[PDB]
């Protein structure tokens, strides 16, 4: 999961509308703090700063970023 | 419906 492979924040690179009622809803260049694994394809976080905005995102939709 | 055009997503499961 991401927290095994050293994954604590990333960025978005496109933007997003939650399909779901637990998909997060962004725009591209956001930062979100990773907090879980939903599956393969999916993690799970929040917006830096904004930790109110939160849910399962593509792991395709994001790059890590370093601390 | 003027947004951008975003890849396809991954499947739920």
């Amino acid at each position: 999961g991401p927290g095994s492979e050293f994954v604590r924040r990333v960025k978005t690179i496109y933007d997003c509308q939650a399909d779901n009622d637990d998909e997060l809803t962004f725009i591209e260049g956001e930062v979100i703090i990773v907090t879980g694994e939903e599956d393969q394809e999916w993690w799970i976080g929040h917006i830096e700063g904004q930790p109110e905005r939160k849910g399962v995102f593509p792991v395709s939709f994001v790059h890590i970023l370093s601390d | 419906g003027p947004g951008s055009e975003p890849p396809p997503k991954p499947p739920r499961s």
